[PDB]
């Protein structure tokens, strides 16, 4: 329900801009985003949280950005570790991550 | 409400206790020479000279009798590069005490000439 | 720090119930939930839900209501900050469908708004 | 003018002696181990201790140094009904402590979180 | 920078030492009872006692916590009839206490009472 992006890439030096999106049942603005970098098969790893809020330890060319409609994931200045599957998931204080289809970068 | 009690939100995240500091604050302070009288004369003796301690650092800081007191000294993150949320909603007074032990004679000189800088600024505007 | 060991990747066969462990630390046990997520081959990446080591309380997804037991046992103080806990996983009508890597992935904070979100996990274990 | 000395006023109205504060707040803080000593001695720790405890109220209400300081605790007319000519142009000090004596606690606790509310709104303000 | 340390301004000019009153602020106050215990006993109970005397009246004087607090009483010239550039870039503190020493007493008056006055304005302007 929460459709993310087909695929796409860049090269090294340049910028990625994935999307996420759905209906009001899991987006937008009564709701938070986070996105997750997840290998397939693999420990995964929370990039930023709340919108946009970076965790502990992420490079800041990892950039958030959510809309009234669709929530965005900013890959600046690409590296070769970022071949791996992102999953955006909506969630509020008091509910679970209802996570994302996936998009290949 | 809650009222967890002197110390009770000891165990508490840094921004949940910091909502309790009256109760912690009001717990500072409050003769025959014999063995027991001996004892209990150095009991007052060293309440009032450990409460007085904290009150003249917090006067040479601008924080007289003030619980939150905000400063002019910016956060070098060489002391913690944690982020706030993983700081007031995370992490609890003991333990990040225990990780700024070594910053916290820095971080008292910086708040020392900052209010001895402060005071000659304000004569200076309060001059006209 | 922290670490979340899981069982091992062992298979059964549809109508079984099989238990996933998921062991704790360097963190204290108690402090964070302990969420379950499930990457299936044939669907997204589904969260199944999350358990309180400190309340008992669980808050599952409806896609698992009632198909999902979430138990935890209470922690083993090692120092003030340090704990080893244990995380347990359930099925009730089980078939082949359910096949996927699980993973155990505890709290990213303590209080705010994303409290129970899943931040650190674990090594994940292969199913049938 | 007038000037009637410690607790000059102890006789007159609360207006009258609300205006000779200072009288009364300057004369509240101004070895040998013999029958004298040990006498003189008790007297010295005891006298910066009720200092101290009065100065440590005055803190957590937001009353550092200041004589005549206002609040934003409302008056709950249960404590008394008086009104403001027949309070301070009529009774003394004295008395209106022994019919205020069984609400002085009370008050006591609404003065210290009203403070330590303020301070917190205070932060929020400058935050920006 | 400088930092002459604890009174090493002493001999410099009262404006030069008016830039380092931390240094000399922050010493200012940092059981058997035997011939030495005693006498340590006797240099703590000393210390709170003047320390506190001192806070007192940087309290009646609306001063507290305040290593620079200016006043409303002016300068009556029979004190002192020099320049502010014959005062604070000439003399120093010690030499100046020295010619100022008879009318101490009179200006401690003064401030003491345009304190009481000054929060009796203050509360009869917050009575709108
Ligand atoms: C000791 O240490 C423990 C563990 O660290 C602390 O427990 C944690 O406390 C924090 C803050 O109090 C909790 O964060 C909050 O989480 C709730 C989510 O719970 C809500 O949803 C549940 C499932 O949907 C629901 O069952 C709850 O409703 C009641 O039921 C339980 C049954 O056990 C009952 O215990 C509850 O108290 C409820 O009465 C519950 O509604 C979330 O709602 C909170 O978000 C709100 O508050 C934050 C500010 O806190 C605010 O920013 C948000 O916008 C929102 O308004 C908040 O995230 C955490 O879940 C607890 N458990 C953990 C971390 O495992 C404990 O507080 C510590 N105590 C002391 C004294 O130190
Ligand atoms: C101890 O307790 C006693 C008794 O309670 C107190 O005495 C009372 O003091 C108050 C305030 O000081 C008095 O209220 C004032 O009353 C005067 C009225 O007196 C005027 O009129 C007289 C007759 O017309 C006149 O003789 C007076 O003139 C002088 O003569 C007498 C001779 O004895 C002399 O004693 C006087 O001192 C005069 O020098 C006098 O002018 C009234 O004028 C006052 O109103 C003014 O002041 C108020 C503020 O106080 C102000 O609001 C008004 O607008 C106005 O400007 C005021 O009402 C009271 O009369 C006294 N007697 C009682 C109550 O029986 C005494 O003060 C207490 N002392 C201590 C130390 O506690
Ligand atoms: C103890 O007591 C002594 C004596 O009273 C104090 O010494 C006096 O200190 C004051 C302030 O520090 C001095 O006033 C200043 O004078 C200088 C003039 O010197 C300049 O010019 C020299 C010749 O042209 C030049 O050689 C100097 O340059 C260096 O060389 C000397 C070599 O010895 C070296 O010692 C210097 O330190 C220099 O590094 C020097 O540049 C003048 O420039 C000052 O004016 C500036 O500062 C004032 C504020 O102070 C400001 O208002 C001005 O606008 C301008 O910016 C200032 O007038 C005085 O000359 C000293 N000597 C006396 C009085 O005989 C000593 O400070 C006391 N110490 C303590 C700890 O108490
Ligand atoms: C932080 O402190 C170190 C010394 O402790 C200093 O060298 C550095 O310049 C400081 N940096 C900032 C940004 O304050
Ligand atoms: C503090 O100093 C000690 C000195 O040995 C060091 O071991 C420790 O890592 C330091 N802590 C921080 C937070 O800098
Ligand atoms: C989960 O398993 C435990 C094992 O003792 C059992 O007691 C409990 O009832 C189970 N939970 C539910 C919801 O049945
Ligand atoms: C006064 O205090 C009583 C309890 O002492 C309380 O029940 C009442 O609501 C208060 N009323 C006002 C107006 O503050
Ligand atoms: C205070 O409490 C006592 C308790 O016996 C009571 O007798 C007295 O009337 C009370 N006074 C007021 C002013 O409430
Ligand atoms: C100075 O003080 C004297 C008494 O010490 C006083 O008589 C005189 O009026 C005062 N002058 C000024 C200008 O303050
Ligand atoms: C202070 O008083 C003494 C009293 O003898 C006098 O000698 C001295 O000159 C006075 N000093 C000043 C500055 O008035």
């Amino acid at each position: 329900v929460l459709t993310q992006s087909a695929s796409v890439s860049g090269s090294l030096g340049q910028s990625v801009t994935i999307s996420c999106t759905g209906p009001n049942s899991v987006c937008c603005s009564h709701k938070s985003i986070s996105w997750y970098q997840w290998p397939p098969g693999r420990a995964p790893t929370l990039i930023i949280y709340e919108d946009n809020e970076r965790a502990p330890g992420i490079s800041p060319r990892f950039s958030g950005y959510k809309s009234y409609w669709s929530a965005y994931l900013t890959i600046s200045d690409l590296r070769p570790e970022d071949e791996t599957t992102y999953y955006c998931c909506s969630y509020t204080h008091n509910s679970g991550c209802v996570f994302g289809t996936g998009t290949k970068v | 409400a809650v009222f967890l009690g002197f110390l009770g939100a000891a165990g508490s995240t840094m921004g949940a206790a910091s909502m309790t500091l009256t109760v912690q604050a009001r717990n500072l302070l409050s003769l025959k020479l014999t063995v027991w009288g001996i004892k209990q004369l150095q009991a007052r003796v060293l309440a009032v000279e450990r409460y007085l301690r904290d009150q003249q650092l917090l006067g040479i800081w601008g924080c007289s009798g003030k619980l939150i007191c905000c400063t002019n000294v910016p956060w070098n993150s060489s002391w913690s590069n944690r982020n706030l949320s993983e700081i007031w909603d995370n992490m609890t007074w003991l333990q990040w005490d225990k990780e700024i032990s070594n910053y916290t004679q820095i971080i008292y000189g910086l708040l020392e000439e900052s209010q001895n800088q402060q005071e000659k600024n304000e004569q200076d505007l309060l001059a006209l | 720090q922290g670490q979340l060991v899981q069982s091992g990747a062992t298979t059964t066969k549809p109508g079984s119930s099989v238990k996933i462990s998921c062991k704790t630390s360097g963190y204290r046990f108690n402090f964070y939930h302990i969420n379950w997520i499930r990457q299936t081959a044939g669907r997204g990446p589904e969260w199944m839900g999350w358990i309180s080591p400190y309340s008992g309380d669980k808050n599952l997804a409806p896609a698992f209501q009632d198909r999902v037991n979430m138990t935890t046992d209470t922690e083993v103080p090692v120092t003030s900050f340090t704990s080893t806990g244990a995380a347990y996983m359930e099925i009730r009508n089980l078939t082949s469908d359910d096949t996927g890597t699980y993973f155990c992935a505890k709290g990213l904070l303590r209080d705010g708004s994303s409290t129970w979100l899943p931040y650190l996990w674990g090594q994940g274990t292969l199913l049938t």
